[PDB]
């Protein structure tokens, strides 16, 4: 009930999309497994819907600072993943997160700082994850 | 006058149409079906098909193969796999093909491959006529 | 007989040269309907 | 009746209502193209079959059955393989073909070792005079020199209606040449060898035609 007006604009400027397109999902999922045929519209939505679905799993004891998880999220929402494979999400994250956790903590104290996701840091995630990806399918 | 049946697999130009004259392009020449003729059957061959209807300036069009009838009652029917007008045709490929087809049988021993090419040309040339 | 007979070859596959043919020599405003046909999808199961 | 059972019968129905609408709204528009595409094909096949009528032929002294590979479509595959077996039974040698998976997994076991050929991929993309054309060729090319062969299909009537039919396919060049054929002069005993494989062509390709409208 309270809703956003406890989300922090960092998550909200990825939440939002991400709370959408699975509802989307959720309407045609069923089909899937029969979807003998289905037109490509609706065929995406079966392909986001299983991506986001895989980005929301996550182990036990291991709890996220917020700026980890919209990083993570952004990569799927964006699209990034809609190429991947849903057996790799997974494996992608823990990787794609265990790098910037190393490699850019200037960022992600943007994100954290900037409390939402500047034009800028957009730009330097979209090069991070198109090239951590083509590394990733190598 | 006589019931003109004329189409092909996709589409129909004539269904029991009383025409005056109708110009085919069999494999042994290109017979002339009017109104009264003498019971017939033929194979078409890569031509032109001209309908003279019952007034006047008469239509053209094009056809590929396929096949020409004409019974006892004064009933025609011509069945092409393909039949097109000219006005959807474009010369300048046609030549660009006969081109080709003429290339590739100086560059064939197979006496099968041949017929195929053959063929083709004849098609092909057969294209310049109208257009 | 013609070439193609004794060559082997049949007439309904002449017809499907024939038709062919006429099909590249078309233009794209009519080129469409091309695939709306002349398809392939019939699988031979000869046991 | 448990309130754990009922639930996991509601689970399973409401997938089935979900996935069953939509196979409905993908055929009726399938259908709707078919039904439009049949219109000149029925002109151009019943022109193939203007000679015959018009003029008698009988025989002197091959089953076709076609249909398709999904099922989910009533009665479309048992209604030809009914009169299929019918036939075969009646009668004169019995070979047969099945265009469509399903004619060769119905009428089938009792007379595998009464097949010729069989076809796959029907239906799911619109047939073509191509598809037809493959067929006729695989039969001539084939060693069974067919005296009198019929095809079964099924004739489109209406969204709510079709009727199972059978046309006579006196290919046999050799029958083409009776009395009844004395009418017509001036043809080569080898230019019915075209004519005859052309409207082989023909008759198969409509009965194809008919079916996935039907279908």
């Amino acid at each position: 009930r309270v809703g956003s007006a406890a989300q922090t604009r960092a998550m909200k400027q990825v939440a939002g999309t991400m709370k959408l397109e699975l509802a989307q999902y959720r309407e045609v999922a069923a089909f899937a497994q029969f979807g003998s045929d289905l037109d490509a519209a609706t065929q995406q939505l079966l392909s986001r819907g299983v991506r986001l679905t895989e980005l929301l799993k996550q182990g036990q004891y291991s709890p996220m600072a917020i700026e980890e998880q919209v990083a993570v999220i952004y990569a799927g929402v964006r699209g990034y993943l809609d190429k991947l494979e849903p057996s790799k999400i997974t494996k992608f994250e823990n990787a794609f997160l265990s790098h910037v956790i190393s490699q850019h903590q200037a960022l992600l104290s943007k994100i954290r700082t900037d409390g939402k996701i500047s034009e800028e840091s957009d730009a330097k995630l979209k090069e991070i994850v198109t090239n951590f990806l083509a590394g990733f399918e190598a | 006058q006589m019931s003109f049946t004329f189409a092909s697999p996709t589409q129909v130009f004539f269904n029991s149409a009383n025409v005056r004259q109708v110009d085919v392009p069999t494999q042994t020449g290109a017979f002339g079906i009017l109104a009264a003729h003498v019971p017939t059957l033929q194979v078409l061959r890569p031509g032109l098909v001209v309908v003279h209807a019952e007034d006047g300036t008469t239509s053209k069009y094009f056809v590929s193969s396929g096949s020409v009838t004409v019974n006892a009652d004064s009933s025609v029917q011509l069945l092409a796999e393909e039949a097109v007008t000219l006005d959807m045709l474009d010369l300048g490929a046609a030549k660009a093909n006969l081109e080709k087809a003429q290339s590739e049988l100086l560059g064939a021993a197979d006496e099968a491959t041949r017929a195929e090419i053959q063929i083709r040309i004849e098609a092909n040339e057969a294209l310049v006529k109208a257009l | 007989v013609a070439y193609w007979r004794q060559a082997g070859l049949s007439y309904i596959r002449y017809s499907q040269i024939c038709a062919k043919a006429v099909r590249d020599a078309l233009k794209t405003e009519f080129k469409a309907n091309a695939m709306k046909t002349s398809g392939s999808t019939i699988k031979i199961v000869k046991v | 009746a448990t309130l754990k059972d009922i639930t996991r019968r509601l689970k399973s129905i409401k997938n089935i209502q979900k996935i069953t609408k939509s196979m409905k709204m993908v055929a009726a528009a399938k259908y709707a193209r078919a039904e439009r595409e049949l219109k000149p094909a029925r002109v151009y096949g019943v022109g193939s079959l203007a000679l015959y009528e018009k003029a008698d032929i009988k025989t002197p002294e091959l089953i076709i059955g076609v249909s398709s590979d999904r099922g989910l479509c009533g009665a479309i595959h048992s209604s030809v393989a009914k009169q299929m077996k019918s036939e075969a039974a009646n009668l004169k040698e019995v070979k047969i073909i099945g265009v469509g998976d399903k004619i060769r997994s119905i009428l089938h076991r009792t007379h595998s070792d009464q097949f010729l050929v069989t076809f796959k991929e029907v239906g799911r993309r619109p047939p073509t005079f191509g598809d037809a054309s493959v067929i006729a060729l695989e039969l001539l090319n084939s060693g069974y020199e067919f005296d009198e062969g019929s095809i079964i299909f099924n004739r489109f009537r209406s969204v709510i209606s079709y009727k199972t039919e059978e046309k006579p396919i006196f290919s046999l060049d050799t029958i083409s040449s009776a009395e009844s054929m004395s009418i017509y002069d001036d043809i080569d005993a080898d230019v019915l060898r075209n004519y005859q494989e052309y409207s082989l062509a023909n008759i198969i390709y409509y009965s194809l035609k008919e079916s996935t409208t039907s279908e």
